[PDB]
């Protein structure tokens, strides 16, 4: 019964173990990783044989294993979809462990380059949080909200959608960053701030203020942030899909 | 605690003692920064409000506040100071108002600019409804004209321009010719600027500047460097087309001069950047400071280090006289050096330098380490302080951008540099598993731009000789009992590990992480490091690690570029499939293009860019030798690389080299490597393996020893070697029973390699089909998956069993049996097994077309019709993009009958209208290609999916459809058909991006001249009637006019300004006038010509009076002529 | 600087207290463990006072230069570094950080922030939580409770910026409000329990990330370390009072450790199960006041809930006969049933093992001995949830339930009373679910405090045959124990069998115990009872009890007899506030609340006495 489960997860971890020593621990140029599949094949069995026994948090666990030591061996893509198939199996009893797992998903599409799926796994959390964090978040689901949104804001800043396709929510959350009135909602005053100037400073196409945002932002983000907000600054010095 | 409540306190007594106002006065003057601060705590609000309705209040408010803004400047403090003087008392809206222009109207911070904009604007709002007797008062005679001074010699009326209006109602209240030297003044009112606005639009403008005349441009000290970047990048966009390119080799000169120009500025001797304290060494600290220590000159280094590594990044593929001369490689190396000093210089004095210029530093560091003559030159022994300084730059920033105070970077004669210098470039390389290792958990402080940059530049510091021998060195091996007497030229060259000092698995391991993290960098250390590998061969599990060290070691002198260099290198493909013949011929030679751009796109969208260490952009190729060997371009391997790896992933996969190839390169009927004698270790470790696996070797290094074998028959050359790995490998067969759990994943696609190397017959390799038809039927996949590969390697050119043709069907079944389950899910099922699925498919599709017919071949295009057409989610995106080009493969090809190929080119339509801009853009391409090989209101449904495209993509989805239109336009119909909807494309409301239509529109009508249509143009533009001078947004209405007077032109010089009116799109200053002025009356007359039709415009004009300026100016400038 | 003066002019050295830090700091540097923890130990003494002094950056520098000790191989050190962090005001720490500008550089120029709570609490206290040994893991989440309190986090609602926090912490001692002013188990609360939302947006951050911690944990031991610590979490933040900080009541965390609970490592470590049995427990009883109605456990409604607690009831049933089969040896071969289980097998040979090597040791005072912990931990769960249970559950149940606790009894006195006394609550169904039917320094530093203290100073002018000998057992118990628990819970047996109004002749045919009640009463007044402060309120509630009883009609003891054994109590002995006082309340009580003319002069008397 569980105990088959045990058995499986720990020969999966014993297999994620080989697989990192052959590839990262001592870099081989000559392995394209056999343990991995094994790894995959046990962790799968097990998540199903844990799915039977009525516990999918402890399948979502194993999927949660399965999907790090994927977006550890540099594999961003397989990884976001395990996280993500973590999140829909805690989902409606964990909100905030399928929050963690939709973050870690979004961190890897981020990888990937996949911005609108990022974009997508952000309002996706966006919305869980606002549903289960309850103006006036709980905490644990306001750093949740936070997150999201500074993140939403700089992806959309990043992609900038035409007006024709921009869903509700997100020309809901764009158009708060506009001022005509004396409102920062779960966000700093200050980091508030730069990502109104930032959002206004984008619209109107004023590079050198860009680049002042840019720098004065740098601390109050983190490093995934950090590189969405490089992302736009080089987006509008250097526009992708001009061949030259 | 207490300052802050006993102000509030303070205030909440003064709100009480109105009557006096000494206590008012003393907290103003004395706390206005602690009252603003505290402006949110009610007694302090109160108090705001009593000092509101106060004029004398007020005005010691904003004097105090005038004496203050220095510490307002905040975000936050500056946004408390707006909310107070935003109630301020009405006879101080001329004071507030000064205040607001002449301090925080210009703020870096956008949002409180427009606070202060609103405010400001309410300020003169009030004075104009206040009477005048009183506006005048506060405002005086010098006063207001001093504001308006400040606000047009700034361009803050431009920014601002509704209070430059209101301003100007109070104080009313108050009492040439489109030739070669008009263009050249034109482009230098844009590019002689400083300013990142428009660079891909002023590189464009500069382009036209004529070539006898264009490097004495770019060479002012006016030009705007921002723009060498573009330059080199467009004027290479010229290069690979084939072309010469004045643009490109003038802004070469120009940074090459620039690059010479800021070296020279440096001190004559060089001394070690260290962050410590540089004050104490010499007065060469002085100098440093001076230096890049203003802004003059440190705002100079950044963008030549972009222009540089532009630069850099594509002298691998430029004609030889345009590599950089020998004379400016030093040049380069000491301004890589001094560029990351300053970097590193600016981190010290002032915080994170900037992304775009720690990005151009790191990428001028990482790109001169790869070039051999930029290496050779740091490498030497005169330039040991440089590389000294470029390891000590890159800890350092690496450093302060990854490492929080309190933490360490790693987390469980010999000037002191020198060891200093060694002992961090070993800190590094170990960093490279953990901190740099992206997607690791400790590569969450580094911001993901940075980390490819650094663990190249990693490497390549890591390959130097002053380092290399020291970080070769485990440091568990210092920490036992080793440490020699060093000296090298340096004083820094160990000998190698004794291998009494490797048979230790932790040592062991940490050394072969170090050999292939580092590669070799010479055929000596390459033979240094297999005596090394084979001394530890001659224990429990040494032996494996022993054989699979040897087998990377070797795999590493396959790698085409620099030998063994992994900062420069990739293990070399030789794909299976061949060049298509569908290309080379007409309209195939127009796909070739119009499929490179949406293929140059979908690489810089999906590729893993593993190759790639800078962030550019269009930067993909192959490892792909000529082999008739230089690299072959990227856009010759169009559809050729294997379907089954990821596009842009380079590690090895079963099928790295075509049998093609190996009959061709080493020509076997059916010498060594890149300085490195790879036949002798071919041939050594064939007789060491066909005399291991034979005679009570346990099974685990059996597996471990075919592995290698099937790796590095890669490298064989001659016939006799790959007869002796498959006689080797049958009598294996016969000794090693069924009992293999591991063998066969290797046993398998080695023999089907040998076999099929062989010129395979029925004489020997006959019994292939019998144990891959065995190995189909298993219990695990991998066994099967290697079965699929060497099926493949079989399937390549080989005639099965010369006789016997049941092998085909026998993999067909397989094939149609496995995918057809595999489309409801995609995701709980492995990656690989699908990839060479599909792969097999399509090769037999292509190559035997004969065998296959009713069930394959028709419903592959079904599974893979199903495949593309899956969710976002259950379609993974690698297996998305391999179906498409495995079936853009089978459509290119003419090797389909067609009712399967019309069952594909009709499985396009529904793929372009997804979200994912990636698969569209894959779509795209696949809908290329089912036109132009398939070659009339199917054409018409597909420019207008097309121009949806445009409407409802992303900017960047939008720009390459754009791009590729016009040529699509006049390749598949008349222009007739599309002038209509093009324009109507052009003049419309919900079109977003109407700056790509306006290229759009250029292209076409400039192609109207091609046969002589050079009339349909004017009379299509006479087609302006309704939809022209009908657009509320009047500035578009003649921004657009402008742009569509500017295609529709013969002339050559207004032709040529087009990105010079596409960078305002809108922007009505009154020099847009002029220019709408000159373009139009440049269209008057020389080209309508009938003096009725001349009356047909000018009545079309009127109608939209427009006596401002848009249309009147124009009207006035018609009668003149 | 005064200080420093005028003791520089009276002696005359320039010694300078700012060079102690630097000397503290190279202390932690040390190549010796014993200097490092003795360094840690210095710092500990004084890294509070140099934050809250003008020296507070160099008290933010050996907060910096203390972090590096969690990697120390020495667990001293790690221990010591975890009270030296759980000593730390954060929201002092994050006023001198967001006044700091050159200290987030630290050495070699760093960009970006210091973030030292993050680090802290993340780094540090939730990592040492994954340690290998269970000494550091339990200081750890001691220090994780300690730290809760005192972690500022941004845009509170309660605390917008540091200085607001810190200010909130000095005003809530000194200006605390000068004024003053059927029984439920310890887990539920059916009040509407007003909490702090400060507290609240803390508490939820930190059970946040333990969770995480628990969910994505790949080792044994920080699987092990973060249930201990959501156990204690439970302990010092109930889940039924801080239940917005528990997420929500909780369904989901609840089910995360009953998957813990049917793992097949983790029940076979007994501290971490008793952990989990009690997080467990805790979660399903904060729902009380939200899941309860007015087929399986009907009083529930929320049936989402139902599937836990029915596995956690049987859980716990299986766990009880365990333990029973281990005390009364006997090998394992209808609701408690074990023998066909292969987990519970195993946990039957750690049990065993665990008591058969209690059985030949002689430490009465080992009060962290494991089987015994496990039992009491499993008893109180099983009485927690037995809150729940209506008769339908429990009453073909019961009998079971008995039989174990008759040999358990033996082991854990006190709590299989606990457990007798819940099962009498839901035999005669008198348990819940039977019985249920902006502000910133100057609101917290004046308005709020003046504000109530001038509304108050305007406010100032205004199935039983089953039962038999486990009752039996325990009054026996009584009579021959001398812990003094065991007796308090006895006592309350005694009270609650009287309240239910089953005849006091039936259990003391003889008057035997309060024979030896009232006997008690001479070693208590002589002082020679060893803790008889615990047992004198329970003593007198049931005498006030047995005053209303009527043996035959016939009064059994009387309040003028309970009123003279009070007042030789207080007339004679020592402090009347551990002995007189809690004997004057059940008399006071239950005579002027609860209660022709002799009453009247028995008031009178109580009177007296309380002058």
């Amino acid at each position: 019964g569980p105990g088959e489960a045990l058995a499986l997860t720990e020969a999966a971890r014993l297999f994620l173990r080989q697989e990192r020593d052959a590839r990262q621990r001592l870099v081989c140029p000559a392995a394209y990783g056999e343990p991995l599949q094994a790894a995959a094949s046990a962790l799968g069995a097990a998540v199903r044989l844990h799915l039977e026994l009525g516990q999918p948090a402890a399948a979502a666990a194993l999927c949660l294993e399965l999907a790090a030591a994927l977006r550890d061996l540099g594999q961003p893509a397989a990884a976001a979809g395990h996280f993500q198939r973590a999140a829909q199996l805690q989902l409606p009893q964990l909100p905030l462990a399928a929050l963690q797992a939709l973050g870690e998903a979004a961190s890897c599409q981020l990888l990937a380059r996949d911005y609108t799926g990022a974009l997508a796994v952000f309002t996706r959390m966006q919305r869980l949080a606002r549903e289960h964090g309850s103006p006036a978040a709980l905490g644990a689901f306001s750093d949740v909200l936070v997150r999201c949104e500074v993140s939403r804001v700089l992806l959309l800043l990043l992609l900038q959608p035409p007006p024709a396709k921009l869903l509700p929510e997100h020309a809901q959350t764009l158009e708060k960053y506009s001022w005509e009135a004396f409102s920062s909602g779960q966000l700093p005053e200050e980091l508030f701030l730069l990502l109104q100037s930032l959002v206004m400073a984008t619209h109107e196409k004023d590079t050198e203020a860009i680049k002042s945002l840019q720098v004065e932002m740098w601390p109050l983000l983190t490093a995934e942030q950090n590189h969405l907000l490089h992302l736009v600054l080089q987006e509008t010095i250097s526009p992708s899909g001009q061949g030259v | 605690i207490v300052r802050r409540g006993a102000l509030i306190l303070f205030c909440d007594y003064v709100c009480q003692n109105l009557h006096d106002s000494e206590h008012l006065t003393w907290l103003i003057v004395n706390h206005i920064q602690d009252l603003i601060s505290l402006s949110h705590e009610p007694p302090v609000q109160d108090f705001i409000s009593a000092v509101h309705r106060n004029s004398a209040a007020s005005g010691l408010f904003i004097q105090a506040i005038q004496s203050r803004c220095e510490n307002l400047s905040t975000p936050t403090m500056l946004k408390k100071t707006l909310q107070c003087l935003e109630g301020i008392h009405l006879s101080q809206s001329g004071a507030v108002l000064t205040l607001y222009v002449d301090r925080l109207l210009c703020t870096p911070f956008r949002v409180l600019a427009r606070m202060v904009d609103i405010l400001a604007c309410r300020r003169v709002e009030m004075l104009l409804a206040a009477n005048l007797q009183s506006s005048m008062a506060q405002l005086p005679m010098e006063e207001l004209n001093r504001i308006q001074e400040y606000l047009q010699s700034s361009g803050l009326a431009q920014r601002h321009q509704r209070l430059y209006s209101l301003l100007d109602r109070f104080r009313l209240s108050t009492m040439v010719s489109p030739d070669k030297d008009w263009y050249v003044h034109l482009v230098k009112s844009q590019c002689w600027t400083r300013s990142d606005s428009a660079l891909l639009e002023g590189a464009e403008l500069v382009n036209r500047i004529p070539a006898e005349d264009m490097n004495a441009f770019m060479m002012n000290s006016e030009f705007n460097l921002s723009l060498l970047a573009p330059c080199l990048s467009l004027g290479m966009s010229e290069i690979s087309g084939g072309q010469k390119s004045a643009l490109f080799e003038a802004a070469r000169e120009v940074t090459l001069a620039r690059v010479s120009g800021t070296v020279q500025q440096l001190p004559a001797v060089h001394h070690v950047f260290q962050p410590e304290l540089p004050a104490e060494p010499a007065a060469y600290w002085s100098k440093l400071n001076d230096l890049f220590g203003d802004a003059a000159l440190y705002q100079s280094l950044p963008t030549l280090a972009r222009a540089l590594a532009q630069y850099l990044v594509v002298v691998s593929k430029l004609p030889s006289h345009l590599h950089l001369p020998p004379e400016k490689e030093k040049d380069i190396v000491k301004f890589v050096v001094a560029t990351l000093e300053a970097l590193s210089w600016h981190l010290i004095h002032e915080q994170i330098p900037l992304s775009l210029d720690l990005q151009a530093g790191l990428d001028c560091c990482c790109l001169a380490l790869q070039l051999p003559g930029l290496w050779s030159v740091v490498s030497s022994t005169e330039f040991v302080t440089h590389a000294c300084s470029l390891i000590h730059c890159v800890h350092f920033i690496l450093e302060a951008v990854a490492v929080q105070p309190g933490e360490q970077l790693l987390s469980p004669q010999n000037p002191k540099y020198i060891t200093a210098a060694c002992e961090m470039v070993a800190e590094m390389v170990e960093s490279l598993q953990s901190v740099l290792a992206l997607g690791h958990k400790r590569n969450s402080g580094v911001p993901a731009f940075l980390t490819p940059l650094l663990r190249n530049i990693i490497i390549s510091l890591a390959r130097l000789p002053l380092v290399n021998s020291y970080t070769r060195v485990p440091p568990l091996v210092w920490k036992l009992g080793w440490s020699p007497k060093p000296g090298g030229d340096f004083g820094t060259a160990f000998p190698e590990i004794p291998v009494e000092f490797l048979q230790e698995k932790e040592v062991f391991k940490e050394f072969i992480y170090r050999i292939n993290t580092l590669g070799w960098t010479s055929r000596t250390q390459f033979e240094e490091t297999w005596a090394t590998l084979l001394g530890v061969l001659v224990r429990t599990q040494i032996n494996v690690l022993a054989v699979q060290a040897i087998t990377s070691l070797v795999l590493s002198a396959m790698t085409v570029p620099v030998a063994g260099n992994p900062a420069v290198s990739c293990l070399e493909q030789q794909p299976r499939n061949k060049p298509l013949k569908a290309l080379d011929t007409r309209f195939g030679r127009k796909l070739s293009i119009i499929r490179g751009i949406v293929e140059q796109e979908i690489q810089a969208m999906v590729s893993k860019r593993e190759n790639i260490a800078t962030h550019h952009l269009y930067q993909a190729w192959d490892p792909v030798p000529s082999l008739s060997g230089a690299l072959i371009s990227h856009e010759k391997l169009l559809l050729q690389i294997n379907p089954e790896r990821e596009l842009g992933s380079m590690s090895y996969k079963l099928g790295q080299v075509s049998i093609h190839s190996v009959w061709l390169g080493n020509s076997i009927t059916p010498k060594h490597r890149a300085g490195v004698d790879i036949h002798s270790c071919s041939q050594f470790l064939l007789e060491l393996y066909s005399r291991w696996i034979l005679p009570r070797t346990p099974a685990i290094l059996i597996s471990e020893v075919v592995r290698s074998l099937l790796v590095v028959s890669d490298l064989f050359t001659e016939r006799n070697q790959f007869e002796l790995m498959y006689v080797t490998l049958t009598e294996l067969r016969r000794v090693h029973p069924s009992e293999d759990e591991i063998l066969a994943q290797y046993l398998v696609p080695a023999t089907c390699k040998a076999a099929a190397v062989l010129g395979m017959d029925k004489a020997v390799a006959e019994p292939v089909s019998r144990l891959l038809e065995s190995t189909l039927r298993s219990s695990h996949l991998p066994s099967r998956v290697g079965a699929l590969h060497g099926i493949l390697y079989v399937l390549e050119c080989d005639l099965l069993d010369d006789t016997a043709k049941q092998l085909i069907p026998v993999i067909s079944d397989y094939l149609l049996s496995n995918l057809k389950g595999i489309a409801h899910c995609v995701n709980i099922h492995s990656q690989q097994h699908v990839l060479v699925m599909c792969a097999t498919a399509f090769y037999l599709i292509e190559n035997y077309p004969l065998d296959v017919g009713p069930e394959f071949s028709a419903s592959i295009i079904q599974m893979c019709g199903v495949m593309l057409s899956g969710s976002e989610e259950s379609t993974p995106s690698i297996i998305y993009h391999c179906a498409l080009r495995g079936l853009e493969r089978l459509l290119l090809s003419e090797q389909l009958s067609r009712l399967d190929a019309e069952s594909l080119v009709k499985l396009s339509v529904d793929r372009v209208n997804v979200h994912s801009p990636h698969r569209a853009m894959a779509a795209l391409g696949l809908m290329l290609t089912c036109m132009y090989t398939g070659k009339v209101i199917v054409a018409m449904e597909r420019v207008s999916v097309l121009f949806d495209r445009i409407r409802k993509g992303f900017p960047c989805e939008a720009r390459v459809v754009a791009r590729i239109l016009p040529q699509f336009l006049d390749d598949f119909f008349p222009p007739q058909d599309i002038m209509n909807k093009v324009i109507g494309e052009f003049l419309s409301n919900q079109q977003p991006y109407p700056q790509f239509m306006a290229t759009v529109v250029y292209k076409v009508f400039q192609t109207l001249h091609s046969t002589g249509q050079s009339s349909m143009v004017r009379d299509w533009v006479m087609l302006s009637l309704s939809n022209f001078t009908q657009r509320a947004p009047v500035a578009m209405a003649t921004w657009s006019l402008s742009c569509f007077f500017v295609s529709a032109s013969t002339s050559p010089w207004v032709a040529a300004i087009l990105p010079h009116v596409i960078s305002r799109m809108g922007k009505l200053e009154q020099v847009d006038v002029n220019l709408f002025c000159l373009v139009a009356t440049d269209f008057y007359r020389h080209q309508i010509e009938e003096e009725l039709d001349r009356r047909a415009f000018q009545s079309v004009l009127e109608v939209v009076a427009a006596p401002g300026s848009p249309y009147h100016r124009l009207l006035t400038c018609l009668r003149n002529v | 600087g005064d200080w420093m003066g005028t003791i520089r002019t009276l002696t005359g050295n320039t010694f300078s207290l700012a060079d102690c830090i630097p000397l503290l700091r190279k202390t932690l540097k040390d190549e010796s463990s014993v200097t490092c923890k003795l360094a840690c130990t210095a710092v500990r003494n004084c890294v509070m006072s140099l934050c809250s002094s003008s020296y507070s950056e160099l008290g933010l520098q050996l907060i910096i230069d203390v972090l590096t000790l969690r990697n120390s191989s020495y667990w001293l050190v790690r221990t010591e570094l975890l009270e030296t962090l759980a000593e730390i005001d954060f929201r002092l720490v994050s006023f001198l950080e967001a006044k700091a500008e050159n200290l987030h550089r630290g050495a070699h120029h760093y960009t970006g922030l210091l973030k030292l709570q993050e680090r802290v609490l993340n780094n540090v206290v939730i990592h040492l939580l994954g340690d290998e040994d269970p000494r550091v893991r339990h200081v750890a989440a001691a220090s994780l409770i300690r730290l809760v309190p005192k972690l500022f986090y941004k845009c509170d609602q309660g605390q917008a910026d540091p200085v607001v926090a810190v200010a909130r912490d000095q005003s809530s001692v000194y200006l605390k409000l000068l004024m003053h002013e059927t029984r439920i188990y310890r887990g539920y609360n059916l009040l509407p329990s007003i909490t702090d939302v400060t507290m609240e947006n803390n508490l939820s951050r930190v059970i946040a990330a333990v969770s995480h911690e628990l969910i994505t944990s790949t080792t044994r031991a920080l699987t092990f370390g973060c249930c201990e610590a959501l156990c204690l979490l439970s302990t010092a933040f109930p889940v039924c009072i801080w239940s917005l900080g528990w997420h929500c009541c909780t369904v989901g965390m609840a089910t995360m450790i009953l998957t813990l609970l049917s793992s097949a490592w983790f029940p076979l470590d007994l501290s971490a199960h008793q952990d989990a049995l009690i997080l467990a427990g805790n979660l399903l009883a904060a729902s009380a006041p939200k899941s309860l109605r007015s087929e399986v456990w009907p009083a529930l409604g929320d049936r989402a809930l139902v599937p836990m607690v029915e596995q956690l009831f049987s859980h716990l049933l299986k766990v009880i006969n365990i333990c029973a089969h281990v005390l009364d040896d006997v090998a394992p071969g209808s609701l408690g049933s074990f023998y066909h289980l292969p987990s519970y097998l195993k946990l039957h040979d750690v049990l065993k093992a665990t008591h058969a090597n209690y059985k030949v040791t002689l430490d009465l005072q080992n009060s962290t001995e494991k089987f015994g912990g496990f039992l009491r931990s499993a008893l109180d769960v099983l009485s927690q949830i037995l809150e729940l249970a209506t008769l339908q559950d429990i009453g073909k149940c019961v009998e079971e339930i008995l039989g174990y606790l008759k040999s358990c009894f033996s082991r854990e006195p006190m709590m299989a009373t606990v457990c007798v006394q819940q099962l009498l609550k839901t035999l005669f169904g008198t348990n819940l679910a039977s019985q249920f039917d902006r502000p910133g320094l100057y609101h917290y530093c004046f308005m709020a405090p003046y504000t109530h203290f001038t509304q108050a100073l305007a406010d100032a002018s205004l199935h039983i045959r089953l039962f038999e000998p486990l009752v039996i057992k325990a009054l026996k118990q009584y009579t021959t124990t001398t812990c003094v628990q065991l007796q308090k819970q006895v006592l309350d047996l005694l009270a609650q069998l009287v309240q239910l109004r089953v005849n006091y002749c039936l259990l003391d045919s003889d008057q035997v115990f309060i024979g030896f009640v009232l006997k008690q009463f001479e070693y208590i007044e002589v002082g020679q009872f060893r803790e008889s402060e615990a047992i004198i309120p329970n003593i007198f509630f049931f005498l006030v009890l047995l005053s209303y009883e009527r043996y035959h009609s016939k009064q059994i003891i009387g309040i003028p007899k309970i009123i003279q054994l009070c007042d030789g109590i207080m007339a004679s002995g020592r402090k009347a506030v551990t002995h007189a006082i809690p004997a004057l309340q059940p008399i006071v009580h239950d005579l002027f609340v609860l209660r022709g003319k002799e009453l009247e002069t028995q008031k009178e008397v109580v009177v007296s006495m309380l002058l």
